[PDB]
Protein backbone atom coordinates (compact mmCIF):
# COMPACT_ATOMS: atom_id res chain seq x y z
CA UNK A 1 0.00 0.00 0.00
CA UNK A 2 1.98 3.54 -1.30
CA UNK A 3 0.30 7.08 -1.31
CA UNK A 4 2.12 9.12 -3.67
CA UNK A 5 2.70 12.53 -2.22
CA UNK A 6 2.79 16.04 -4.59
CA UNK A 7 4.88 18.82 -2.66
CA UNK A 8 4.53 22.78 -3.44
CA UNK A 9 5.16 23.72 -7.05
CA UNK A 10 3.81 26.39 -9.22
CA UNK A 11 0.07 27.50 -10.28
CA UNK A 12 1.27 29.45 -11.14
CA UNK A 13 2.82 30.68 -8.45
CA UNK A 14 4.68 29.32 -5.54
CA UNK A 15 2.14 26.99 -3.23
CA UNK A 16 2.13 25.83 0.21
CA UNK A 17 -0.20 22.79 -1.03
CA UNK A 18 0.87 18.98 -0.44
CA UNK A 19 -1.53 16.48 -2.07
CA UNK A 20 -1.46 12.55 -1.58
CA UNK A 21 -2.78 10.08 -4.31
CA UNK A 22 -4.21 7.04 -2.62
CA UNK A 23 -4.26 4.20 -4.72
CA UNK A 24 -6.66 1.69 -3.78
CA UNK A 25 -9.17 4.79 -3.00
CA UNK A 26 -8.29 6.27 -6.65
CA UNK A 27 -8.64 9.68 -5.14
CA UNK A 28 -6.32 12.42 -4.19
CA UNK A 29 -6.24 14.02 -0.93
CA UNK A 30 -5.00 17.51 0.94
CA UNK A 31 -2.72 16.79 3.64
CA UNK A 32 -0.84 19.02 6.16
CA UNK A 33 0.43 22.52 4.17
CA UNK A 34 3.97 23.51 3.70
CA UNK A 35 5.13 25.56 6.89
CA UNK A 36 5.96 28.11 3.80
CA UNK A 37 4.83 28.27 -0.40
CA UNK A 38 7.82 26.47 -1.89
CA UNK A 39 8.55 25.21 -5.47
CA UNK A 40 11.39 23.51 -7.72
CA UNK A 41 12.61 22.20 -4.10
CA UNK A 42 14.04 18.83 -3.81
CA UNK A 43 12.00 16.17 -2.45
CA UNK A 44 12.96 12.32 -0.83
CA UNK A 45 11.49 10.13 1.40
CA UNK A 46 14.13 8.75 4.12
CA UNK A 47 14.01 7.25 7.10
CA UNK A 48 10.01 7.36 7.16
CA UNK A 49 9.69 11.23 6.50
CA UNK A 50 9.36 13.41 3.50
CA UNK A 51 12.13 15.94 3.07
CA UNK A 52 11.31 19.12 0.68
CA UNK A 53 15.04 20.80 -0.09
CA UNK A 54 15.72 24.27 -0.89
CA UNK A 55 13.50 25.33 -3.78
CA UNK A 56 11.86 29.20 -4.19
CA UNK A 57 8.87 30.90 -2.30
CA UNK A 58 7.83 33.14 -5.12
CA UNK A 59 10.82 35.31 -4.06
CA UNK A 60 13.79 33.99 -3.21
CA UNK A 61 15.77 31.02 -4.15
CA UNK A 62 16.16 29.45 -0.40
CA UNK A 63 18.31 26.85 1.90
CA UNK A 64 15.83 25.59 4.15
CA UNK A 65 14.55 21.95 4.65
CA UNK A 66 11.69 20.68 6.49
CA UNK A 67 10.56 17.07 7.06
CA UNK A 68 7.04 15.50 6.56
CA UNK A 69 6.00 13.34 9.18
CA UNK A 70 3.06 11.07 7.42
CA UNK A 71 1.91 9.34 10.92
CA UNK A 72 1.34 12.86 12.40
CA UNK A 73 0.76 14.82 9.26
CA UNK A 74 3.40 17.84 10.51
CA UNK A 75 5.98 19.27 8.97
CA UNK A 76 9.34 20.66 11.12
CA UNK A 77 12.35 22.58 10.15
CA UNK A 78 15.50 20.54 9.66
CA UNK A 79 19.09 21.99 9.34
CA UNK A 80 19.29 24.42 6.55
CA UNK A 81 21.78 23.80 3.62
CA UNK A 82 25.00 25.57 3.42
CA UNK A 83 24.00 26.69 -0.28
CA UNK A 84 20.63 28.28 -1.49
CA UNK A 85 19.75 25.32 -4.11
CA UNK A 86 16.53 25.95 -6.22
CA UNK A 87 15.97 23.56 -9.34
CA UNK A 88 18.30 21.00 -7.44
CA UNK A 89 18.02 17.53 -7.58
CA UNK A 90 17.68 14.99 -4.03
CA UNK A 91 18.65 11.57 -3.30
CA UNK A 92 19.04 9.22 -1.02
CA UNK A 93 22.33 7.03 -1.33
CA UNK A 94 23.90 4.93 1.34
CA UNK A 95 21.61 6.97 4.42
CA UNK A 96 22.88 9.91 3.35
CA UNK A 97 20.51 13.31 1.93
CA UNK A 98 22.03 14.86 -1.36
CA UNK A 99 21.03 18.05 -2.88
CA UNK A 100 22.50 18.39 -6.27
CA UNK A 101 23.38 20.87 -8.37
CA UNK A 102 20.69 23.77 -8.80
CA UNK A 103 20.63 27.27 -8.87
CA UNK A 104 21.28 29.95 -5.89
CA UNK A 105 20.22 32.98 -7.63
CA UNK A 106 23.19 34.03 -8.78
CA UNK A 107 24.37 31.21 -10.92
CA UNK A 108 23.63 26.98 -11.51
CA UNK A 109 25.55 25.06 -9.33
CA UNK A 110 28.09 22.52 -9.74
CA UNK A 111 28.28 22.03 -6.12
CA UNK A 112 26.62 19.60 -3.89
CA UNK A 113 25.87 18.93 -0.20
CA UNK A 114 24.80 16.02 1.53
CA UNK A 115 23.36 15.86 5.29
CA UNK A 116 23.39 13.34 8.29
CA UNK A 117 20.33 12.71 9.78
CA UNK A 118 21.92 11.44 12.78
CA UNK A 119 23.42 14.55 13.38
CA UNK A 120 20.97 17.25 11.32
CA UNK A 121 24.31 18.30 9.76
CA UNK A 122 24.68 19.08 5.90
CA UNK A 123 28.73 19.20 4.13
CA UNK A 124 29.80 19.57 1.11
CA UNK A 125 31.37 16.64 -1.07
CA UNK A 126 32.89 16.66 -4.38
CA UNK A 127 31.25 19.03 -6.66
CA UNK A 128 29.88 18.09 -10.21
CA UNK A 129 32.22 18.33 -13.47
CA UNK A 130 29.67 20.76 -15.14
CA UNK A 131 26.66 23.12 -13.41
CA UNK A 132 23.74 21.86 -13.90
CA UNK A 133 20.48 24.18 -12.71
CA UNK A 134 17.08 22.06 -13.38
CA UNK A 135 18.70 19.05 -12.62
CA UNK A 136 17.07 15.95 -12.52
CA UNK A 137 18.55 12.98 -10.07
CA UNK A 138 18.20 9.32 -9.29
CA UNK A 139 19.96 6.24 -7.89
CA UNK A 140 20.28 3.04 -9.36
CA UNK A 141 23.02 -0.01 -8.48
CA UNK A 142 24.60 1.79 -5.41
CA UNK A 143 25.40 5.30 -7.62
CA UNK A 144 24.03 8.36 -7.63
CA UNK A 145 23.12 10.26 -11.24
CA UNK A 146 22.92 13.82 -12.15
CA UNK A 147 21.01 14.29 -15.63
CA UNK A 148 20.87 16.85 -18.06
CA UNK A 149 19.96 20.21 -16.38
CA UNK A 150 21.02 24.00 -17.51
CA UNK A 151 24.47 24.55 -17.45
CA UNK A 152 24.74 28.82 -17.34
CA UNK A 153 28.48 28.10 -18.79
CA UNK A 154 27.54 27.75 -21.58
CA UNK A 155 23.85 28.27 -21.96
CA UNK A 156 22.84 25.08 -23.03
CA UNK A 157 20.90 22.31 -22.40
CA UNK A 158 22.49 19.39 -21.68
CA UNK A 159 22.56 15.89 -22.95
CA UNK A 160 25.54 14.79 -20.47
CA UNK A 161 24.87 13.07 -17.52
CA UNK A 162 27.51 11.84 -14.68
CA UNK A 163 27.24 10.04 -12.07
CA UNK A 164 28.56 9.91 -8.42
CA UNK A 165 30.85 7.22 -6.51
CA UNK A 166 30.46 7.85 -2.73
CA UNK A 167 33.55 5.44 -1.88
CA UNK A 168 35.96 7.33 -4.00
CA UNK A 169 33.73 11.05 -3.23
CA UNK A 170 33.94 11.58 -7.37
CA UNK A 171 31.53 12.60 -10.19
CA UNK A 172 32.07 10.86 -13.39
CA UNK A 173 30.26 11.14 -16.74
CA UNK A 174 28.64 8.51 -18.33
CA UNK A 175 27.32 7.89 -21.58
CA UNK A 176 25.61 11.11 -23.15
CA UNK A 177 21.71 11.10 -23.40
CA UNK A 178 20.26 11.49 -27.12
CA UNK A 179 18.99 15.19 -26.93
CA UNK A 180 19.41 17.92 -24.29
CA UNK A 181 16.96 17.84 -21.69
CA UNK A 182 16.95 20.82 -19.24
CA UNK A 183 14.25 20.11 -16.63
CA UNK A 184 13.81 16.13 -16.98
CA UNK A 185 11.84 14.04 -14.62
CA UNK A 186 14.19 11.12 -13.29
CA UNK A 187 12.80 8.19 -11.79
CA UNK A 188 13.98 4.28 -11.79
CA UNK A 189 12.17 1.67 -12.51
CA UNK A 190 13.45 -2.31 -12.71
CA UNK A 191 17.53 -1.32 -12.30
CA UNK A 192 16.67 0.94 -15.87
CA UNK A 193 17.32 5.16 -15.22
CA UNK A 194 14.30 6.93 -17.24
CA UNK A 195 15.32 10.19 -18.09
CA UNK A 196 11.55 12.25 -18.60
CA UNK A 197 11.13 15.03 -21.08
CA UNK A 198 12.45 18.43 -19.97
CA UNK A 199 12.88 21.11 -22.50
CA UNK A 200 15.84 22.76 -24.94
CA UNK A 201 15.40 26.50 -25.02
CA UNK A 202 12.02 26.49 -25.82
CA UNK A 203 11.53 23.15 -27.28
CA UNK A 204 9.31 20.80 -24.63
CA UNK A 205 10.28 17.32 -24.97
CA UNK A 206 7.44 14.40 -24.86
CA UNK A 207 9.88 11.88 -25.37
CA UNK A 208 11.92 9.73 -22.60
CA UNK A 209 14.84 7.65 -22.73
CA UNK A 210 16.56 4.97 -20.26
CA UNK A 211 19.92 3.91 -18.88
CA UNK A 212 21.31 0.37 -18.41
CA UNK A 213 24.45 1.33 -16.10
CA UNK A 214 25.46 -2.45 -16.96
CA UNK A 215 25.53 -1.83 -20.39
CA UNK A 216 25.91 2.31 -20.29
CA UNK A 217 23.93 3.06 -23.31
CA UNK A 218 20.88 4.76 -23.57
CA UNK A 219 18.16 3.92 -25.78
CA UNK A 220 14.20 5.52 -26.08
CA UNK A 221 11.16 4.16 -25.03
CA UNK A 222 7.23 5.17 -26.48
CA UNK A 223 7.07 8.65 -26.10
CA UNK A 224 4.52 10.84 -23.27
CA UNK A 225 1.04 11.51 -24.27
CA UNK A 226 1.95 15.29 -23.80
CA UNK A 227 5.35 17.36 -23.41
CA UNK A 228 6.17 17.74 -20.41
CA UNK A 229 9.08 20.21 -18.42
CA UNK A 230 9.34 20.31 -14.67
CA UNK A 231 7.60 17.23 -14.04
CA UNK A 232 7.99 15.33 -10.92
CA UNK A 233 8.61 11.48 -10.99
CA UNK A 234 8.27 8.13 -8.84
CA UNK A 235 7.69 4.55 -9.26
CA UNK A 236 5.16 2.67 -8.20
CA UNK A 237 4.47 -1.29 -8.74
CA UNK A 238 5.86 -1.87 -11.17
CA UNK A 239 5.05 1.49 -13.48
CA UNK A 240 6.89 5.24 -13.81
CA UNK A 241 4.06 7.91 -13.05
CA UNK A 242 4.62 11.27 -14.30
CA UNK A 243 3.16 13.94 -12.27
CA UNK A 244 2.11 17.49 -13.87
CA UNK A 245 4.90 19.93 -15.27
CA UNK A 246 4.53 22.45 -17.75
CA UNK A 247 4.63 22.67 -21.64
CA UNK A 248 6.26 25.67 -21.84
CA UNK A 249 3.48 27.22 -21.49
CA UNK A 250 0.95 26.13 -19.51
CA UNK A 251 0.94 24.33 -15.92
CA UNK A 252 -0.62 20.70 -16.07
CA UNK A 253 -2.84 19.04 -13.97
CA UNK A 254 -2.47 15.83 -15.42
CA UNK A 255 -0.52 12.65 -14.39
CA UNK A 256 0.70 9.78 -16.84
CA UNK A 257 1.95 6.36 -16.41
CA UNK A 258 4.69 4.31 -18.08
CA UNK A 259 4.54 0.11 -18.13
CA UNK A 260 7.83 -0.91 -19.24
CA UNK A 261 5.83 -4.74 -20.09
CA UNK A 262 3.73 -2.85 -22.72
CA UNK A 263 5.66 0.31 -23.81
CA UNK A 264 2.68 2.71 -23.43
CA UNK A 265 2.04 5.74 -21.33
CA UNK A 266 -1.26 6.01 -19.74
CA UNK A 267 -2.96 9.31 -18.51
CA UNK A 268 -4.48 8.79 -15.06
CA UNK A 269 -8.02 9.49 -15.13
CA UNK A 270 -8.07 11.80 -11.98
CA UNK A 271 -5.82 14.62 -11.91
CA UNK A 272 -4.78 17.21 -9.29
CA UNK A 273 -6.59 20.01 -7.76
CA UNK A 274 -4.73 22.17 -10.32
CA UNK A 275 -2.02 22.18 -12.89
CA UNK A 276 1.18 22.41 -11.38
CA UNK A 277 4.67 22.37 -11.93
CA UNK A 278 8.17 22.29 -9.88
CA UNK A 279 6.21 20.26 -7.50
CA UNK A 280 8.29 17.66 -5.55
CA UNK A 281 6.43 14.02 -5.58
CA UNK A 282 8.22 10.80 -3.94
CA UNK A 283 6.45 7.92 -2.61
CA UNK A 284 5.58 6.90 1.23
CA UNK A 285 4.13 3.53 2.68
CA UNK A 286 0.54 3.75 3.35
CA UNK B 1 15.93 39.18 -9.21
CA UNK B 2 14.40 37.50 -12.14
CA UNK B 3 11.62 35.47 -10.66
CA UNK B 4 12.25 32.37 -13.71
CA UNK B 5 14.37 29.40 -13.66
CA UNK B 6 17.97 30.00 -14.74
CA UNK B 7 17.03 28.01 -18.06
CA UNK B 8 14.62 30.26 -18.83
CA UNK B 9 16.04 33.83 -18.09
CA UNK B 10 16.90 36.36 -21.40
Amino acid sequence: PKLMVVVGGQAPKAIRSVECYDFKEERWHQVAELPSRRCRAGMVYMAGLVFAVGGFNGSLRVRTVDSYDPVKDQWTSVANMRDRRSTLGAAVLNGLLYAVGGFDGSTGLSSVEAYNIKSNEWFHVAPMNTRRSSVGVGVVGGLLYAVGGYDVASRQCLSTVECYNATTNEWTYIAEMSTRRSGAGVGVLNNLLYAVGGHDGPLVRKSVEVYDPTTNAWRQVADMNMCRRNAGVCAVNGLLYVVGGDDGSCNLASVEYYNPTTDKWTVVSSCMSTGRSYAGVTVIDK
Amino acid sequence: EPEEPEADQH
